[PDB]
């Protein structure tokens, strides 16, 4: 404890040391707090002064306050242990389950991997859904864009996601909650112990929670993203398996960035963010990537302030994502309730190298007869139906098939919809779609091709019900 | 480029027009009423 | 570039795109009963098409000048930011 | 180097000098500068950060600023009394403000002192302005409705206990107007006794004239509404830091309800006043200002406040903190910096259009925008059913609207669906100071979905709702009290409403078509 | 022309890379090496995760690489993966420098 707080500013504080100063981004204690706070080192002003962000509430602070350096970065508890329980930034069970059982305390700030220990060619991670691995595929360890609203299909398609990479893969998940509000999270944390993806007995839960809440100071939220993305670095390094981060809107995790940056004193930048935009989300950005070992395949929600593509925010993080799933409303009020649009979303991956030419095929054809429907609407609902040819109406129809065919049950929903969920994998979605247009179902009924898995069911189905006449 | 503009000179023109045609109706028609 | 001046031209081209759109409504319902009594037509069939492409310009615009929008709104947060700056250095 | 404030000549004489003499440096302060309500004190070591000192006058300072060689204070109030020189005592406490049932009834300024003279204010304890919000774990689920009164906003913006819902529009669009309609309501609970339901309110007026706050008490004591709602008030004469502090104190008197299993609302008028307020005082204080000349931690400032409204799991005791903070917009644009920050936030908002208010629909509430994220879940069971269906019609009414103007000109089965929609905009309209019982909004939004309001005439719509209220509450007691116990309208009580509606439609005097 | 041995016309081609995923350079690298392309090729990479100062200096560093082949009679190609992320991390630098922004919070030079 050979330290003392000099100066107090708000969040802000500096810290009068003795001897040897602790390196930057080092995390500090301070002694004879009600909670444990720490404080992250940000710059070394001289005169053996550091100044530093609180992790926590600054009030009831004293001039002359002793401080420990704990001489590394925070370091946060890693393992399985950490499965099923809530963590804070700092790594403290928030669950009330008692403490942590950790193998080791990884510090939340370290180097990307190499140029060397790079993946290359990069591959596809088949997540289950249809859509998803025809349209819009998944790159192994790569940023992937959410657009979706309050309550659409997101929750649900999360929790589907962790339980069918727990399944086909036997990797775990990361859910990163970068200033969410609280009573959200609860919802979250009680909506799973629900859904059995986390459980209280030991062995289970394939799914860690890290949580910063809205009401926690700056320097917190900003670091709570980094935490979560080392909690899953350490399945991927040690246990050599693929991982799954989800962060709450990253745009929370760049605007907690720009505040402390303003604190700090740094002139801001264009639109009033900081200087360091794009430095500080490419350090989380690359640390998320495919190695030898495993990979950390990154679905994060985007929030577009304003509605404005071109804001540095969005623009800086598009320049990141490999992918985009954009859920629709419209979808569900059709009584599809996977929300993701077909044409909306999108995926680098997608070409005929990186994927077989007959998957770039299928894709661009269903693309193509899709968008070719939405064009038919808009005039039928000016003329009619009549005033259509018959290969228009041969597209509407198979059109609506193929729609409704994107639809599938899931695990997670099966008990709330009494419909058991379907794991459809890749090349027998594939080989589905590409028969589909070649018109084997035409014949079929429209509502047969609805919460089927594979082509098989929806045609079994068919035969069904021309013997029921 | 100005569209608002645009459209306001032309509500105002119109209204004009019909209203004032409008006037010259009701003028008659009350002098009409007026001397009986 | 005077976003006040930005928003209200934003505004009157929806105002002429909301009309002319509900014109096309209009005249295929008026084309529709006039192929039923089948030039008359013709007229309606022209306006409706007539107004389904100005209608689409009319978006194009309105969409250009929302890009325009955007960018002077981010511009006039940056020129303000940093007047205030500037006064805070000295 | 320019300079430092501490290098006062006065200090460096007595260091020249070779005198050891302080005057007690800890624990006792001397000014050193003052302008603009911010005063620079040397020495008063020992001071924690957000700590109330004590000027030689008599008014009291927060400690806000400690710096190395002083310490930068707000004084809380004027700044013409306290000179330099004079003398800083550390109170030795932070602030707080007297909490307790006997403060219901009763104006209080932002520190608990009661302004309204009806005499000295008799209460148990203190508690402290400021402190950390709940858990996840003490959290429990928004379950239970907090019923304003308000047709628009309890059917299709449902607000649960334990919520935080904005109330953002721009200037004189009817926000206060909400907030207070719905005070109303929770006053019956206290004149018939059902503590289940009995919601304490707190007022908390920021940068308000004291004229206005005086014609709202009376409205408040005008409906007897008084003596279970608190209202705090920082004044536009109030110092900045009084403005600061009013919404955190009234957060801790909600705090006191909530902990004890009591339920209570608090509204923030003026919440955007706030935040200049603290923007004055940072940048007096010379901390780097951000966008719009706001601190970088302005957003901090509300997240703490607003995160403190909480539903308590039943082991705690089961209160909850409802609230509703106001927001002004300036030109209906919610892209500015504040509002930005609340939405992100908050649950829902309330968005309200002043066109709208021009075109007679009061509240002036656009459906469109206003979001629940609690939704469904906060409402009764027999609005739930009924509300879908109304939210659906709206929407496909406001897409269709765009053609209104071509009404005869478009073809059947269209404009129907718009005559619908203006029948139901009709319905939700409400006059002020006026609320209505969750059971009567029922029976007249059941009136509106099933249709039998296409029947009447767009401008009788009102009449019929008041008279045929008149009529079920005299005749059909039975009927409402189920729905109030119950909860639930049942399908016994579905039949029975869908037979007398239309009957009394035709009995009515009122015209139709 | 590097197989044929036409010298005149073969020349050595540099590829900078500013602010750019570490996998996409990675994966360039490897087509380059699938062509037998990477003989002749270098490549000069500042990742987003590498410090500001780095990307906006890379560019420099690889001009300096082509100038060799200029002025040795030989003919070199660079390419400077974009700019604008070099102009980033520059106007990072110079803000942090405490120096006046132009428009865009670009610095005047
Ligand atoms: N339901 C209503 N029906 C008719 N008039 C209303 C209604 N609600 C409000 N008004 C009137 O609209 C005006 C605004 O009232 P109110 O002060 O409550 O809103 P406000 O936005 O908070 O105003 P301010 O910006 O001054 O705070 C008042 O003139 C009020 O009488
Ligand atoms: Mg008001």
């Amino acid at each position: 404890a050979n330290g003392q707080v000099s100066q107090v500013i708000g969040a802000v504080v500096d810290v009068q040391f003795e001897g040897e100063l602790p390196q930057i981004l080092n995390a500090l204690e301070v002694q004879g707090t009600q909670h444990r706070l720490v404080l992250e080192v940000a710059q070394h002003l001289g005169d053996s002064r550091v100044r530093t962000i609180a992790m926590d509430s600054t009030e009831g602070l004293v001039r002359g306050q002793p401080v420990v350096d704990t001489g590394l970065p925070i370091s946060v508890p890693v393992g399985p242990g950490t499965l099923g329980r809530i963590m804070n930034v700092i790594g403290e069970p928030i669950d009330q389950r008692g403490p942590i059982k950790a193998a080791k305390l990884y510090p939340i700030h370290r180097d990307a991997p190499s140029f060397t220990d790079q993946a290359t060619s990069a591959e596809i991670l088949v997540t289950g859904i249809k859509v998803v691995d025809l349209l819009a595929p998944y790159a192994r360890g790569g940023k992937i864009g959410l657009f979706g609203g309050a309550g659409v299909g997101k929750t649900v398609l999360i929790q589907e996601l962790i339980n069918n990479v727990a399944k086909h893969h036997g990797g775990y998940s990361v859910f990163a909650g970068v200033g969410e509000r609280t009573r959200e999270g609860n919802d979250l944390y009680h909506e799973m112990m629900d859904s059995k993806v986390i459980s209280v007995k030991e062995g289970e839960s394939r799914c860690a929670l890290i949580f910063g809440q809205m009401n926690e100071p700056p320097g917190a939220r900003a670091r709570v993203g980094l935490t979560g993305l080392t909690v899953a670095e350490y399945f991927r390094d040690e246990e050599g398996k693929d991982v799954l981060l989800f962060v709450d809107n990253i745009f929370r995790f760049t605007q907690a960035c720009s505040e402390v940056s303003a604190l700090l004193g740094r002139i801001p930048s264009a639109v009033g963010y900081q200087p360091t935009l794009a430095t500080d989300l490419g350090a989380l950005q690359e640390r998320i990537t495919t190695t030898q070992k495993g990979s950390i395949t990154s679905v994060q929600a985007i929030y577009v302030p304003a509605d404005d593509l071109t804001d540095p925010a969005p623009a800086t993080t598009f320049a990141h994502l490999d992918a985009t799933t954009v859920l629709n409303r419209g979808l569900t009020e059709l009584g599809i309730y996977p929300a993701v649009d077909p044409l909306d979303s999108t995926s680098r991956m997608l070409d005929p190298i990186t994927i077989g030419e007959e998957h770039y095929t299928v894709a661009r054809g269903v693309q193509k007869l899709l968008q070719d429907y939405k064009s038919l609407q808009d005039i039928i609902a000016i003329l009619g139906v009549d005033d259509l040819s018959e290969e228009d109406k041969l597209v509407v129809a198979r059109a609506r098939k193929v729609q409704k065919f994107l639809s599938q049950p899931f695990f997670m929903s099966e008990v709330f919809s009494g419909i058991p969920g379907r794991f459809v994998n890749l090349k027998q979605n594939i080989a589905s779609f590409k028969a589909l247009l070649e018109g084997a179902g035409d014949e079929y009924p429209e509502s047969c091709f609805y919460m089927k898995g594979d082509l098989e069911e929806s045609l079994a189905a068919g035969r069904a019900d021309a013997l029921k006449s | 480029t100005r569209e608002e503009e645009w459209l306001d000179k032309r509500t105002k023109s119109q209204e004009k027009v019909y209203f004032d045609q409008e006037d010259r109706k009701a003028m008659k028609r009350l002098l009409e009423k007026l001397n009986t | 570039a005077n976003l006040k001046q930005l928003k209200i031209r934003m505004k009157a081209i929806g105002s002429i795109k909301k009309i002319t759109k509900a014109m096309k409504m209009v005249a295929a319902s008026k084309m529709k009963a006039e192929t039923s009594r089948l030039s008359s037509a013709s007229e309606q069939a022209s306006r409706m098409n007539a107004m389904e492409n100005a209608s689409k310009n009319a978006g194009e615009i309105l969409s250009k000048l929302t890009l325009d929008y955007n960018k002077a709104r981010q511009a006039k947060i940056t020129m303000e930011l940093i007047e205030i700056i500037s006064g805070a250095s000295i | 180097k320019k300079l430092s404030t501490g290098e006062a000549s006065v200090v460096l004489a007595e260091k020249i000098k070779g005198i050891t003499q302080q005057n007690d440096i800890t624990e006792y302060g001397t000014v050193i500068s003052i302008g603009d309500g911010i005063a620079r004190v040397f020495g008063l070591t020992k001071v924690q950060a957000g700590e109330m000192v004590e000027f030689k006058s008599g008014i009291r300072g927060m400690a806000l600023n400690l710096e190395t060689d002083n310490v930068g204070v707000v004084v809380l109030g004027n700044d013409r009394d306290i000179k330099e020189g004079d003398v800083v005592k550390r109170t030795g406490a932070i602030v707080d403000v007297p909490i307790g049932e006997a403060m219901c009834g009763r104006v209080f300024d932002a520190l608990g002192n009661p302004i309204d003279g009806l005499g000295p204010l008799k209460t148990t304890q203190r508690a402290r302005v400021e402190i950390k919000a709940p858990g996840i774990i003490p959290r429990q689920s928004v379950r239970q409705p907090m019923q304003t009164g308000i047709k628009c906003v309890d059917s299709l913006v449902p607000i649960g206990r334990g919520q935080r819902e904005l109330i953002i529009g721009d200037r004189q669009t009817g926000k206060t107007a909400i907030a207070i309609d719905t005070i109303l309501n929770q006053k019956e609970a206290f004149n018939t006794g059902d503590v289940k339901k009995q919601l304490y309110c707190i007022y908390v007026a920021v940068g308000q004239k004291r004229s206005t706050i005086a014609n709202l008490v009376s409205i408040l004591k005008q409906h007897d509404c008084m003596k279970f709602t608190i209202v705090v008030c920082a004044t536009a004469s109030d110092a900045a830091p009084l403005q600061f502090l009013a919404p955190y104190s009234g957060c801790a008197i909600g705090e006191f309800f909530r902990d004890n299993g009591k339920h209570a609302l608090i509204i923030y008028d003026d919440l955007s006043k706030q935040a200049v307020a603290y923007r004055q005082m940072s940048l007096l204080l010379r901390r780097p200002p951000g966008r719009e000349a706001y601190p970088g931690d302005v957003f901090y400032l509300h997240s703490r406040l607003l995160e403190r409204a909480a539903k308590m799991n039943d082991s705690l005791g089961g209160g909850s903190l409802t609230a509703l903070p106001v927001i002004e917009t300036q030109a209906g644009d919610v892209s500015a910096y504040i509002p930005t920050n609340v939405i992100s936030i908050t649950d829902g908002q309330i968005f309200l259009e002043t066109e709208l208010f021009y075109k007679g629909i009061r509240p002036a509430i656009n459906v469109g925008l206003s979001v629940s994220r609690v939704g469904s879940a906060a409402q009764i069971k027999a609005m739930k059913k009924i509300a879908g269906n109304l939210k659906l019609t709206l929407a496909t009414y406001r897409e269709l609207a765009a053609f209104s103007q071509f009404g005869s000109d478009l073809d059947a089965k269209t404009q129907q669906q718009l005559n619908t929609g203006e029948r139901l905009v009709e319905m939700l309209k409400q006059n002020q100071y006026t609320p209505m019982k969750v059971e009567e909004q029922v029976c007249i939004i059941f009136a509106g979905v099933k249709g039998f309001l296409d029947a009447l005439v767009t401008s009788e719509v009102l009449k019929f709702e008041k008279k045929f209220l008149e009529h079920v509450r005299t005749n059909h007691s039975a009927l409402l009290k189920r729905i109030r116990d119950s909860g639930d309208l049942s399908e016994v009580d579905t039949n029975e409403l869908n037979t007398i509606i239309p009957l009394f439609i035709q009995e009515g005097g009122f015209k139709l078509k």
